[PDB]
């Protein structure tokens, strides 16, 4: 499960929201208002998804594997980009690997989600036909299936 | 296990309600959500009609795709874009073989004649695709396309905020409950939830309902039962919400005895799909045996399923259980031999391959990196172990459990038809009320891109239902009233009874959330073909749960909760509990054993494609608290041969 | 899991250290503990030698007679003052039938000369024993009486305070580990403990240690893994100790694969002694089937076993297992034709035996009344559900897990003396050190009666080696000062460490009791014949698990804890761990299935006569690491046939 | 698992020892310095074994059952004496039912451990003989036991 850094984590009280709170998809990361510090108040309820790892600015969160199959001494850290993600894996007997790979080929908050598409009409609201077919299919005439003599 | 730092309670009548009017509303921003979502928009322009979007998490990471995943399960390629080209009959005939014969070919072809588009869309968006050096995408079996998806649901996520926009996307509400007409008993008139973030009660008005809730994890005892109780192959964000609400409103629900039993490897869950199918990696017992091939003549008695290509999941599964029957594991995926015969022999192939290796975990399921990490795994040097998982209930994946829903006006027999008051593709039998994703039952292999195209489809639907039947449905607000008592009554409950013990979690006259869920996982383990029993059952042992799920639903209104985030989970275990409750009664009615691998009907051992090859529905009625259920013959609606 | 209240940390320089001188130390005031403590009080005199008993709760409610118990297990009579007279030749032939014919009988027939006098003294001192118009004991069984026993251990715990005087009694001490003699490293020289109420570090030393911990448990996962992982059938107090110190002194194990899987009540473990001896009670399957009826045929193959009388346990369980694994749950105990039955139509007839029936659990197991009170079962009405729980490790029940130990020298044949520097009753191998009840293997079926009596025999055998060997051992205080650093090292590293994460349980740089618990009840469970399986295992599987074992046992070395009531968590996981290796190998190392039913090896699902009636021996050299197996041949020592 | 009622509870008057955290086998029930009132501080490792419950001067001691299989509502209630102990069994459902059985049939406190026997020698402390043996055994002589031929 996920776990933070008292050291690095400062609230995020320097932002506008807190980032784990906000990303986390179980509701797990909340803020002790004592310290000023998160965190996960539900461990054994925690996917290990890395959300709040990836969206932590100060990098204060990491995690620790469920104790029920996990010897000490491994980790995974990311250090997510804007195209690319890099990912550490580090073994216990002290054996480090170095991974990159790409996330996104286009500018985060770019999407025009119906971009080259025509408006739509009453008579198109009847047909099979979703938004932008059925040419983004690939195709020029909606796609055909055989239906069972 | 839950110890909140402090308290955070609220009395109803103390919390302030927020009344939100709108056209259609979706339930849940995970995948099919988001394609709800992006599609009402594009369409509710024709009316002017308002679209919201209502999540419990954050849908930048929220539900089953909050790893990221490492390929589009459902790409059919109709033009070419990839390295293999498929054809829309031979993906139906595909789906309908691996659910050992029963599958709405219908609903089914339609997802799949628009799914393209949907990944066309996803990659113009930004998602990058493993491409080959001829620019074609990278398949991984004949189906599915590699990607690199680490921010995958983050990229839809952007798609549904562009599209809806962000005012009407709410966050940190948790749906409960729907709510019906008051002046029509089949009818749905909106819902009810509440903030997790503050004391918020929340009414949401709505002419149509689209159930996206994701599908049910943690009914069933876990291999892993201490902090690893989290760590469930599927979403264990998703609690069966969809499918109580919508069973609570009448809404008729099928092939609910469907549970999905996947084979990964074990503790972690990493995916096995890349591994089988890309790395062409083999799976063998203890000693060496590879059982795909020792247990080939086990599958000969099932016609003609068994001599399918591929093997029917169920059938690959009931393969390996055997084999865990004999005693023979562990049970290893050879990722070492696999890397070896790949690369072969060059070393600068076996660092690339190496690299796609660990991408599909980090890419998708970190534990199992972490897993490999911990204990020292090498990949290219050592096998791993894999187990099949405890069951999961859920329509999206290969399992098909989810609600009765209509098909299109094209390819719906009228065979499927009759129980539907009105005919809009993805209405439920209660009108205005939609079902996809997990949600939507009898149509499986939708994954990523199938739910998000089946959201798209019901989100159309939805919009036309509106123009042309103009609904007006009207909320109760003494039914609202009620259910604004019982939304907060587990807060309450524990201010009242919590002075009868000095310590807060042992209780005689409450349940806390995790102690309940502890109880319906025990009884599903142990009654309803869980792990404990090698997933076997009978009418006595289901019965048995029946009477111990009876005793957890009266103790459900003795449930009790210390601050919000407890109040959704004392929720999510309502949730659980129901559709368990369907789950056992829908097993406990279909006397066969269609799906070996996926559980087992010691009672009735055999298929029978004689007097059960029919879809089993049910409905619940929630005025009589009575269940009933019907068989609807499974017709062929797409050509194709065996 | 444990949440701590607060912080009670110390470091260990900062704890004062109090050293106790004694003669005879007994390090567990159980049932065979307070047998050593009366009976070492007598022989004691003759040379004012000093008898200690150090307990780490409480003596009057200590150990597995917490609750009491229903009945005395072993209960020879041979002057007729019960129902039923019996010869000790056929209570030795039992025991060794009932092992499969692997016992020591030379120290079975040991005790079961002596049992008799102990129940004697036992009903002298105020133990009411259920007595027949006539003034006979009650029979439950052939072996058995009943007792009205809720204060059994509390009446056995006042003589032994009365025979040692309650200044020679050490209560709320956890002993961790032994301390041997810096003179000869074959031979004991005491033990060192800490309180779990104040500040304190142990050191005793004596002249003779008697290990009488009990044996171990929830070294498995259990069938309930929330607030129940609390309701074991064996006492949830033990958890190897014994095993753990003794072994690592370098004494010999015996048997230690043999562990007991006990068939009970459903959940709450009730006992089913008195239903099937006592009240006639049938077990039938989901179908109605009584299966030891229609499983009688598989016994055949377990000639000369399978056709003794009574059939041996393992056997019993092993029918339950093939009812099990054909699907036919559930298992019920039909106590409601068993009183009928009884009953005759007599309603006062019909009062009387449900009073006495509620006592057999009201006496022993009272979760199993509230199971009913809180399931609305009344035995009278309805039958209740019985199941084989997870595995348990200990000598003095059906199980024969321990030391071996020395016996008598008018009984033990030449070929089991061998071992023994010194021939002295119930001596380990290891000179000075005894086992007595759950730590002494290979001679089980003890009970409470037993275990009492063979405390009392080791207890006298401890006199005489003192007085004729006149032992004088000396303590290493470098070792003594390096294990005192090590009993707190827990505390230390919990506040070394704590700072690197915001939450004290989830921590890179340490694991806490209960989380290393969790991890060793996953392993076991999983690869050493667990409930998982349903109790099978091969090869593999326990090459597998001495992996994980090993894993683990480093991570010991980053053990914390953050009181003193974790502190001792944290060392009775210890033990446990190393108890758990212990079996392991133990059954990795028997390459045959001798007690079908406890366990199964399915590489060699056989029993192996020919090459396998022996008792095998293991010794574990802390020093060099390494563990070395014998196999010591099984030889008929009482006259008996079946 | 044992819990400890607030009412009844009176964290043990002016009495020399805390009768619940003194009994208990497992070291599960301790006192709360601030309320001065008692707990289970480890529910999950109980045994319910109700020694907590039969030794709590004040009765401020029930047992709620192991929520992992047990409905709501069901009670056993021990009342000890000291030759007899009464118990009062209460059904989810209401029924009740009321047992009491003997537990002791001598004084407590008044045992005598080596009463009547005589005093032990040097030579006896070589025989096979316990304290009271052969007499205690109620035999004509010390058991016989036939050796394998
Ligand atoms: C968990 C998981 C899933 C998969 C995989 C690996 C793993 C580890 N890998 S492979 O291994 O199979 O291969 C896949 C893969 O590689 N490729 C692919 O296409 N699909 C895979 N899936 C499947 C897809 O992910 C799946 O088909 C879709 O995500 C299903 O979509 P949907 O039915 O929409 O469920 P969701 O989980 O995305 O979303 C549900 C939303 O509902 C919210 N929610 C729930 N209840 C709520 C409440 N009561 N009120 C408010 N909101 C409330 C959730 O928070 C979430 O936002
Ligand atoms: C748990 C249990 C046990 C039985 C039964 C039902 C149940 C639910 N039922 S039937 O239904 O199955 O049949 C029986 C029955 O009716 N009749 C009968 O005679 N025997 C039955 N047993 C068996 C007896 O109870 C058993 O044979 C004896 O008690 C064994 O005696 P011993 O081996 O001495 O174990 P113990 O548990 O009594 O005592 C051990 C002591 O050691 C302490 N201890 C442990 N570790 C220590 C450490 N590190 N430092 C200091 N002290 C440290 C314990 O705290 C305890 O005081
Ligand atoms: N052995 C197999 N043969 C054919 N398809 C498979 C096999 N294993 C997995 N698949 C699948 O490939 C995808 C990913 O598998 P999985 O990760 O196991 O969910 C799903 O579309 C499955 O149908
Ligand atoms: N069917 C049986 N036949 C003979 N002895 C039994 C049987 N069932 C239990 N016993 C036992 O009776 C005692 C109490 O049973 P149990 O509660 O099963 O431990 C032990 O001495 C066992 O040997
Ligand atoms: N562990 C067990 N499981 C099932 N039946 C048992 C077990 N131990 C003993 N029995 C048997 O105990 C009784 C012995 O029967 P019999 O030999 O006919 O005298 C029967 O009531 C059986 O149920
Ligand atoms: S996102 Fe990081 S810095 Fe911000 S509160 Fe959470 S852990 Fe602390
Ligand atoms: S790893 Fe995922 S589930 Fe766990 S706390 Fe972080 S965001 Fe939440
Ligand atoms: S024995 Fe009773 S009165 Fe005394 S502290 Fe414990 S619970 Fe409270
Ligand atoms: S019931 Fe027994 S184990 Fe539980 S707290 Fe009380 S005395 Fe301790
Ligand atoms: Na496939």
């Amino acid at each position: 499960p996920s776990f933070v850094n008292p050291e690095k984590c400062d609230g995020c009280k320097a932002l506008e929201r807190t980032a784990c709170e906000y990303i986390c998809p179980n509701d797990l990361m909340t803020l002790d208002k004592e310290k000023m510090k998160a965190y996960n108040r539900e461990p054994d309820m925690c996917w290990e998804c890395y959300s709040c790892v990836k969206m932590c600015p100060q990098g204060a969160i990491d995690v620790r594997g469920y104790v029920d199959y996990s010897p000490l001494g491994g980790a995974c850290v990311p250090m997510r980009g804007t195209s690319d993600i890099m990912w550490t894996v580090k073994y216990r007997n002290g054996k480090v690997l170095r991974f990159k790979f790409a996330i996104r080929t286009t500018p985060w908050g770019s999407i025009q989600p119906f971009e080259g598409f025509p408006e739509p009409t009453e008579e198109a609201l009847k047909s099979e036909l979703l938004a932008g077919e059925p040419e983004i299919i690939g195709t020029s005439e909606f796609p055909q299936v055989k239906k069972k003599a | 296990v839950y110890y909140p730092k402090k308290y955070e309670l609220y009395k109803a009548d103390e919390v302030p309600t927020e009344v939100v009017e709108t056209d259609i509303l979706i339930i849940g921003g995970g995948f099919s959500g988001c394609g709800a979502a992006y599609e009402a928009a594009y369409w509710a322009k024709l009316g002017g009609l308002k679209v919201t979007l209502v999540e419990k998490a954050a849908v930048e990471r929220s539900g089953a795709v909050a790893q990221g995943l490492s390929a589009i399960n459902t790409y059919i390629d109709l033009t070419g874009r990839s390295e293999r080209q498929n054809t829309l009959e031979d993906y139906v005939r595909y789906v309908t073989l691996d659910m050992m014969g029963l599958a709405r070919e219908d609903l089914v072809a339609d997802y799949a004649r628009h799914v393209d588009g949907t990944v066309h869309l996803f990659e113009k968006w930004g998602l990058p695709i493993w491409k080959t050096p001829d620019g074609k995408y990278v398949r991984e079996g004949q189906w599915q396309i590699m990607i690199h998806g680490e921010s995958y649901k983050p990229i839809i996520a952007e798609a549904a905020k562009m599209a809806v926009g962000e005012e009407n996307i709410y966050e940190r509400v948790f749906i409960f409950e729907l709510l019906k007409d008051k002046n029509d008993p089949n009818a749905v008139a909106g819902a009810v939830g509440f903030s997790v973030r503050e004391p918020k009660f929340y009414v949401f008005k709505a002419k149509a309902v689209i159930l996206a809730t994701g599908g049910a994890t943690l009914l069933f005892r876990p291999r892993s039962t201490g902090e690893a109780a989290g760590r469930t192959w599927y979403a264990i964000f998703d609690t069966g919400s969809g499918y109580y609400m919508g069973l609570k409103a009448g809404a008729m629900l099928t092939q609910f005895e469907h549970r999905f039993i996947p084979f990964r490897f074990k503790d972690g869950y990493g995916p096995v799909g890349a591994w089988f199918l890309f790395f062409k990696c083999k799976a063998k017992n203890a000693y060496g045996e590879e059982y795909i091939k020792t247990r080939a003549a086990e599958l000969e008695k099932y016609k003609p399923y068994g001599a399918a290509q591929p093997i029917p999941t169920p059938l690959r599964n009931h393969q390996v259980m055997l084999e865990i029957m004999d005693g023979n594991q562990p049970i290893y995926m050879h990722t070492e031999e696999a890397l070896a015969e790949l690369a072969g022999g060059d070393k600068k192939k076996l660092k690339h391959i190496y690299e796609e290796a660990f991408e599909d975990f980090l890419d998708m399921t970190v534990s199992q990196a972490l897993l490999w990490a911990c204990q020292n795994i090498d990949p290219q040097e050592q096998p791993s172990e894999a187990a099949p998982a405890e069951p999961y209930i859920m329509g999206s994946h290969s399992g098909e459990a989810g609600f009765w829903v209509c098909g299109p006006e094209d390819l719906m027999p009228e065979e499927y038809a009759k129980l539907f008051p009105l005919k809009y593709n993805r209405m439920t039998t209660v009108k205005g009320l939609f079902a996809i994703g997990d949600c939507a039952g009898a149509n499986p292999h939708k994954f990523s891109s199938g739910s998000f195209t089946e959201g798209r489809i019901a989100a159309k639907a939805a919009v036309r239902f509106i123009l042309e039947q103009k609904p007006n449905p009207e909320i109760d607000d003494a039914v609202v009233e009620e259910l604004k008592k019982k939304a907060y009554a587990p807060m309450e409950r524990f201010m009242q009874y919590k002075d009868l013990s000095t310590a807060d979690d042992v209780n005689p006259e409450y349940i806390l959330p995790w102690q309940g869920l502890v109880r319906l996982q025990k009884i599903m383990d142990e009654y309803a073909a869980g792990i404990a029993t090698i997933y076997k059952t009978n009418e006595k042992m289901l019965q048995r749960a029946l009477e111990l799920l009876a005793f957890l639903k009266e103790d459900l209104e003795k449930l009790a909760a210390r601050d919000l985030h407890e109040l959704m989970r004392a929720w999510e275990l309502v949730h659980r509990v129901w559709t368990a409750e369907a789950h056992v009664r829908h097993m406990l009615f279909r006397k066969e054993t269609r799906w070996p691998g996926y559980y087992y009907r010691t009672d009735y051992p055999e298929l029978n494609d004689e007097e059960w090859k029919c879809f089993v529905c049910s409905k619940y009625d929630a005025e009589k608290d009575e269940w009933t259920f019907e068989k609807v013959p499974y017709v062929q609606v797409i050509e194709w041969s065996f």
